[PDB]
DNA sequence: GTGATATCTGCTTTGGGTGGGTGGGTGGGTTGAGGCAATA
């Protein structure tokens, strides 16, 4: 009774918070924020809301303190209050919407996060805020919220038994409640779960790795298990950087020591986090963002603005920064009626001298790309890059795990030290670079995966520094791999008095400026916005060449082929850099990328002119 | 019609103010506004009341129906019934918004009043949603909506009327 | 209770329709063809009783129980003896289920206790096992028989009955089982996996577990693309009086469909007329129409058409074998559309298995052992070439395959059999497939001044196992460059009629099929200016659907070699083999062997198939000789 | 009336993957593919 009274009072306070909370001022106006959000979400068929802890503290500090210290009970009370308020906001309801739905209440806060390493025993059963990286996600499974049980002998049924949230089970009644007289006694453990009477929700399990910068020196990164349910399920994927609010909890399995439990230490338990809210970190588009993106795409010098924003810390490399912008946006993937596909992704290779910021460029593109994976050729294998076959520990069966080019599907994979890769490992990438699939036939698995990613590779020349006398001996790659690159840049560290003085002053100023507090630059776009702008354009615009632009491209391609053919004849050596139909389609992709920057449905002659200029400076220069 | 124009119509309702100035009877085209005497109550249109309050010339008095007990009874009655119940004012939402935004210092228990008016608004909006769904689903040609205020109709009227126009044209396709 | 009676009444009213007669006739056919499952179209039920259809789709188990009871009553009404014959009659569903059309990714907990239609690929199958339904026991002392019924969580009315058979009567007298009087039903388990092309970016496909019982067993095998209509259920379990609250979910199938052309009389007439129209142009037109988006490699396309049509395999009274499958190898310079031709065959051929040299192993090509899901029994799982039995295997990057892995392909390429002698398993598997392989030369880019044998870099036996070898060269020629550039740019300018300007292809896709039967033939494709150009259109293109029907019909013909064709083939083989240094520049790409004679016969037979002719005539032999002449020799340039 | 001693009751077993890989492979499970060091 007294406990019931206390619970009812707390639920009433949560209900009043939901009914009365307001944002605004008497000069402007007022909005009942949470009541309105609940009403709109329920009408949309989305039975969840997100509540800020600061708002709750503003309304009632004690309620927020209780929610922080004892999250489970008070969160249950808050959900019941949310259900009550959802009935009142929507209470006269249309036919087929009679039954009131449960409301999931998500939690959000402005507090500073805490690390995995800082999670101690004294914080058990508390509300915690943790940053990390998603490294693994399980399949979506069913978790019972309500069960009905029936007696084997007498068919006596107990219905609507509530289940605990999280990774917690239930202990069935030991004995039945039927009358002792007349009937032979019911057997021990008489109850079984009725399949069709059970109410279930979707659940998921995740692994959260600590942030790379938080790892103590010389230690392998640690991870933690996450439990997600209902609308939190299937929100994040491996590779996402997130901040999670949750309950630090313990797995509650059977009390019995079944199979003769024989742990290496006594009284140990398994920890996990019961997730109450997820926030994806930058490192859907609001209408304000969409309007801002449309404004950027319409700037007459948008191409210059984007190029200036790519690795602004690097001193020069304007042509290579322009080509990287095209790679980030990409071309238009197409499927012809016969079923054959033409890829829209752009591949770029930087081959050149040491200390020319090739690795710094690759690191930037990893941060800038909406989907980006950085790997090293030396530290890679054929199975690691594409996909692997291995034994599943639980099932005792063969499974498949994706490599770098599966994790980078839909984005960019940056392969540094490309020359150090073994020939057998390099050759495993040919199919993925052109057909954009990975074919596997191993250990009884015959399947095909998607690998629609752009390759950005860096390498050194054969003799360390490019030697003009050695000629074609500077390049070691086969013609097959080189023909799969849209643009090939030969980077030569040219020594000049005037440029060297300018570069040195830039580098010194860069090191001194590390102390300066960060400031915006008028002519550039910050990385966070550029990252979002790229993602928006790739989903919204797939351009095509205009009929006039195609005629211009056709005529220049024929000239380029004749010049390459003539050059090989005169030199008596077949050139290392080939000029094939793939290079014609490469120019099409680069032209479409330039249009996609401007959100233009058709690529013009100016787009083809710029695409041909980029090709001239990159690949024709290498080939001649 | 937009919401600003419904508010314009609502601003013609009469409220009571206590001025701190003296003025002779004003012969407005709309109608006479009695003499103004400091400390004594007088009835004026809502627009003039708001203007005088903003200029620090008067103190507003809550309408008779802006009472917590009465409003609670009205909200309970609205929740119990199936149709729309008669409202204390034909512009209760606009009057509440204007009065509570500009004169909360003059109206005790303004927060409770605002919450009760919000409850009534939500219930009535849901009833209107049910009415529209029934109109379309059952293929009606006419409906009765008594005790529904102008602001409530205007909140979704254009959408409903456009949908009904399209549906009527689809119902009369086969007639040559 | 009352609701169940009303549902049974409604279903009985639905099946007694003589007063349009579709289900009365369907049940009569069910009786005639010795079946005990009736497939019901939910569209008819929805038309006649909408509420009963909604309940059936949303409360599946109870409604299906009532439906099957009504079906049993109706069948008994038509014929009582037949009803006594079978323990139970089952109902399958088809049609449009609205939002119940899902994939293994979209099949969530909200569909529990509902009827759903799932589309996917079969990845795992199990062995068929019997499941006891009713047990009969006899008491020799007391001379009376007792029956028992069993059910489990997987039955429509879930109940965990005991698996232990009775052994004695209430009186101590012992009991013996009447196995021939009891009832057992077949039971099998499969896994259905999301189609990889539909998966979201960076995500490995999801899967669901399906239970097939009775007739539905063995309707699907691994590698098939299937549509399964069934009911979605959770299987709750306990151990030591404890439940985790996390339950496995299964799909209990009521219908399995495959995703074999169906021929109407009009289509048959069209095919016959097409065959009759021209004598010599049919083959050329079909080959020209094969992969429209590739600018011409005309001889290669003719060879690929021959591969798709195939030859006639010979079985001799003694038991010797001669294959009819045609194998093709394409070695070329970078970017000459080899992989695109392989991909086209993968997209078009009825059974085609893709493979990459670097991504495949001998085990994965032939077969693998592992423990059985149940009992841990050493079992065999088919590899790529066995899955391709009576089909095609497309091997890209053939030169990248390991030599040991390559050696495992010889026996399949020549004899068509795989010998498994491992883990205490001795089996001979049928892998009767055509190999279409693509490769690069040893130096990446073909060196015209070196000989074909030095460029190809493969052993003469493996080359001999290929019916045809094609060296595809990229020669910079301004006119050929102009033609190919025009074709490629036209292809890249094309936009499908449905799409709008500026549209981008999404990565992944939602379920698009909203019915079991597609709600949506012409010989020639309609002209499109971009796809075909502004040329006068003197050459016409055969449409993809008509080509698929025509090739299916032609593959069944078995032309018979005639004396004149045999004489011509023998003379031409003699000329091909005798001719040494026929052209001083010329060199042989592959050695000429009796396999070359068999290849000539195979190509002539395939050509005769294309004409739908019952005999191999001189024209077919001439075409085969022309193909072999083109493929087997290459000029060597002198510097 | 106490000491056996006969009857009755509840526990958990099995090897198994819905019981974990945050138990451990010195507690015990074929087949294949994938990194190493030494190898040629
Ligand atoms: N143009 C430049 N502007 C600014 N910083 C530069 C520039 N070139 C080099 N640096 C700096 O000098 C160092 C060059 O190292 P980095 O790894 O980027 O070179 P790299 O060209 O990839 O060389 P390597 O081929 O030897 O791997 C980094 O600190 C980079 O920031
Ligand atoms: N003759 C052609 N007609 C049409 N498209 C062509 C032609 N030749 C090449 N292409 C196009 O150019 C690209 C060639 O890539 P593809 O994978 O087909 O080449 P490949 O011969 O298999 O090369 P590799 O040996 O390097 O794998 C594809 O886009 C293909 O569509
Ligand atoms: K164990
Ligand atoms: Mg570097
Ligand atoms: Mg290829
Ligand atoms: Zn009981």
């Amino acid at each position: 009774d007294e406990g019931q009274a206390r619970k009812s009072q707390l639920q009433r306070r949560f209900k009043e918070f939901l009914r009365q909370y307001r944002v605004g001022t008497d000069r402007t106006g007022f909005t009942f924020k949470y009541r309105d959000e609940l009403k709109r979400h329920y009408n949309l068929g989305e039975y969840w809301i997100e509540v800020e802890m600061e708002d709750l503290a503003s309304f009632d500090e004690d309620l927020a303190d209780y929610l922080y210290k004892q999250p489970a009970e008070h969160l249950q009370l808050l959900e019941e209050a949310a259900k009550e308020v959802a009935d009142e906001v929507t209470r006269p309801r249309p036919s087929g919407e009679e039954v009131l739905q449960d409301i999931q209440v998500m939690l959000k806060s402005d507090a500073s996060p805490s690390s995995i390493r800082s999670l101690k025993s004294d914080m058990m059963s508390h509300l915690v805020k943790i940053p990390g990286i998603i490294i693994a996600a399980s399949a979506v499974r069913a978790k019972a919220t309500r069960i009905s049980i029936q007696c084997r002998s007498c068919r006596n049924t107990l219905t609507n038994i509530a289940m605990r949230p999280g990774l917690e089970g239930y202990a069935l009644p030991r004995k039945c409640n039927t009358d002792q007289a007349g009937r032979p006694k019911c057997p021990l453990d008489p109850y079984f779960i009725m399949p069709d009477k059970c109410k279930c929700v979707d659940f998921q399990t995740l692994k959260l790795q600590e942030l790379p910068d938080a790892v103590p020196h010389g230690e392998m990164p640690r991870h933690m298990q996450l439990y997600c349910d209902r609308y939190l399920c299937d929100k994040v994927v491996p590779g996402n950087r997130v901040t999670i609010m949750g309950i630090y909890s313990i797995k509650k399995f059977g009390l019995t020591t079944s199979r003769g439990r024989d742990r290496v230490g006594v009284g140990i338990r398994s920890s996990y986090i019961r997730v109450l809210g997820i926030q994806v970190d930058t490192d859907a588009v609001s209408p304000q963002e969409e309007e801002e993106f449309r404004r950027l795409a319409a700037l007459p010098n948008v191409y210059e603005v984007i190029s200036k924003s790519i690795a602004p810390s690097i001193f020069g490399g304007t042509d290579m920064k322009k080509a990287i912008a095209c790679l980030l946006f990409g071309g238009s993937r197409k499927r012809l009626p016969d079923g054959l596909t033409r890829r829209g992704d752009i591949n770029l290779l930087m081959l050149g001298d040491p200390g020319t910021a090739k690795s710094q460029l690759l690191k930037f593109v990893e941060k800038c790309s909406p989907i980006g994976v950085y790997t090293s050729g030396k530290g890679s294998s054929a199975a690691g890059l594409t996909a692997s076959v291995m034994r599943d520990p639980s099932s005792r069966n063969f499974i498949m795990e994706g490599g770098a080019m599966v994790l980078a599907d839909g984005g960019v994979v940056c392969i540094d030290e490309f020359d150090k890769m073994r020939e057998d490992d390099r050759v495993a990438i040919h199919e993925a670079m052109e057909q954009q699939t990975i074919s596997i036939a191993k250990a009884g698995i015959t399947t095909t995966l998607n690998s629609r990613c752009s390759v950005l590779a860096a390498a050194n020349s054969v003799f360390g520094r490019w030697d003009e006398t050695k000629g074609e001996d500077n390049i070691d790659f086969m013609p097959t791999i080189l023909s799969r690159f849209d643009m090939i840049f030969i980077v030569k560290d040219e020594h000049n008095e005037e440029r060297d003085v300018m570069l040195a002053k830039h580098v010194i100023t860069l090191h001194v400026s590390a102390l300066t507090q960060t400031q915006a630059v008028e002519g550039e776009i910050d990385l966070a916005k550029l990252k979002k702008f790229i993602a928006y354009c790739r989903v919204k615009c797939g351009p095509r060449l205009s009929a006039e632009a195609a005629e211009k491209l056709k005529n220049r391609y024929i000239i380029m082929r004749s010049g390459a053919r003539q050059h090989e004849r005169d030199s008596d050596r077949r050139s290392s850099i080939p000029i094939t139909v793939r290079q014609l389609e490469a120019i099409v992709r680069i032209a479409e990328a330039l249009s996609k920057m401007k959100l233009q449905p058709f690529a013009t002659e100016a787009d083809v002119e710029e695409a041909l200029r980029l090709f001239q400076v990159s690949t024709l220069d290498a080939a001649l | 019609m937009d919401a600003a124009e419904v508010e314009f119509l609502a601003e013609k309702e009469l409220v009571t103010i206590i001025p701190n100035f003296s003025l002779d009877k004003i012969y407005l085209i709309g109608g006479d506004l009695g003499p103004f005497n400091p400390g004594l109550p007088v009835e004026v249109p809502l627009w003039l009341a708001i203007n005088l309050k903003q200029r620090q010339k008067c103190r507003l008095l809550p309408p008779e129906w802006m009472d917590v007990e009465k409003l609670e009874k009205m909200r309970d009655h609205e929740r119990k019934e199936e149709t729309f119940t008669p409202m204390p004012s034909p512009y209760y939402m606009e009057l509440t918004k204007l009065l509570l935004n500009h004169a909360s210092d003059n109206i005790p228990k303004a927060d409770e009043i605002r919450t009760l008016v919000k409850d009534m608004w939500d219930t009535r909006i849901a009833k209107l949603r049910v009415s529209a769904d029934s109109f379309v689903r059952q293929q009606e040609a006419h409906a009765k909506l008594d005790n529904l205020t102008l602001m409530e109709i205007n909140t979704s009227g254009t959408f409903l009327t456009q949908a009904l126009n399209h549906m009527y044209k689809l119902r009369t396709n086969l007639q040559p | 209770d009352v609701e169940l009676r009303e549902a049974q009444r409604d279903y009985l009213d639905f099946l007694d329709d003589e007063e349009q007669g579709i289900y009365q006739s369907k049940v009569r056919e069910l009786i005639s063809d010795n079946q005990y499952r009736l497939i019901v179209n939910v569209n008819d039920l929805r038309r006649k009783n909408e509420k009963r259809a909604n309940r059936l789709l949303n409360n599946a188990f109870e409604e299906l129980v009532a439906f099957q009871r009504a079906l049993k009553d109706f069948v008994a009404s038509i014929d009582a003896t037949y009803a006594k014959q079978y323990e139970e009659f089952y109902v399958g569903l088809e049609g449009s289920f609205g939002s119940k059309h899902v994939s293994p990714r979209t099949l969530t907990s909200c569909f529990l206790s509902c009827v759903v239609c799932v589309e996917g690929i079969v990845t795992k199958c199990s062995l068929v096992r019997p499941k006891v339904v009713r047990s009969v026991h006899y008491c020799p002392a007391t001379k009376k028989t007792i029956e028992r019924r069993y059910s489990d969580l997987t039955t429509l009315v879930a109940f965990p009955s005991s698996s232990v058979y009775p052994t004695k009567d209430e009186e101590n007298n012992p009991l013996e089982t009447e196995y021939g009087l009891s009832v057992y039903k077949d039971h099998q388990t499969i896994t259905i996996q999301e189609m990889p092309e539909k998966a979201p970016a960076g995500q490995l496909p999801r899967s669901v577990d399906v239970i097939l019982d009775d007739d539905l067993v063995d309707k699907a095998k691994p590698g098939d693309r299937v549509q399964v209509v069934g009911t979605y259920r959770c299987l709750p379990g306990k151990k030591g009086g404890y439940t985790s609250g996390t339950f496995r979910t299964v799909l209990i199938a009521c219908n399995v469909k495959q995703m074999q052309p169906s021929f109407s009389a009009e289509d048959i007439a069209k095919i016959k007329k097409f065959s009759k129209t021209r004598s010599k142009d049919i083959f050329d037109q079909l080959a020209k129409s094969l992969a429209p988006s590739i600018h011409g490699h005309d001889y290669v396309k003719k060879a690929i058409l021959c591969l798709l049509l195939g030859g006639v395999e010979r079985d001799l009274e003694n038991g010797s074998h001669i294959r009819g499958d045609i194998n093709i190898l394409l070695i070329g310079d970078p970017s000459v559309a080899k992989s695109q031709l392989l991909r086209y065959v993968l997209c078009t051929a009825p059974r085609a298995i893709p493979t990459t040299g670097r991504g495949s192993s001998g085990v994965g090509l032939t077969a693998a052992v592992t423990t059985d899901q149940e009992t841990g029994e050493r079992r065999l799982e088919a590899g790529a070439m066995v899955l391709a039995d009576r089909g095609v295997v497309c091997i890209d990057e053939f030169d990248k395959m390991s030599d040991m892995d390559r050696t495992a392909i010889h026996e399949v390429m020549e004899q068509g059999r795989v010998t498994i002698a491992k883990a205490g398993i001795h089996a001979r598997l049928n892998a009767r497939c055509s190999v279409l392989a693509a490769a690069n030369p040893v130096y990446g880019r073909y060196d015209q001044y070196k000989t074909p044998m030095e460029n190809i870099g493969l052993q003469d036996s493996l080359l001999s196992r290929f019916d045809l070898l094609f060296i595809m060269l990229d020669q910079m020629d301004p006119e050929q460059d102009r033609e190919i550039s025009d074709h490629v740019l036209r292809m890249h300018r094309y936009r499908a009629p449905g799409e709008q300007d500026g549209d981008a292809m999404p990565l992944g896709s939602a379920v698009d099929i909203l019915a079991t039967d597609d709600p949506n033939t012409q010989i020639y494709e309609k002209h499109d200016n971009l796809l075909h150009g502004t040329k006068k259109k003197k050459e016409k293109m055969v449409s993809a659907a008509f080509m698929k029907k025509y090739i299916h019909v032609a593959k069944i013909i078995k032309p018979v070699l005639t004396q004149e064709s045999a004489t011509y083939i023998a003379e031409e083989y003699s000329r091909l083999r005798s001719q040494d240094s026929m052209s001083s520049d010329t060199a042989r790409t592959s050695p000429v062997t009796a396999r070359t004679l068999e290849t000539l016969i195979r190509l002539a037979t395939a050509h005769a198939k294309a004409r739908m002719s019952k005999t191999v005539d001189l024209q077919d032999a001439e075409e085969a000789v022309e193909l072999v002449q083109y493929a087997y020799f290459k000029k060597v340039l002198e510097k």
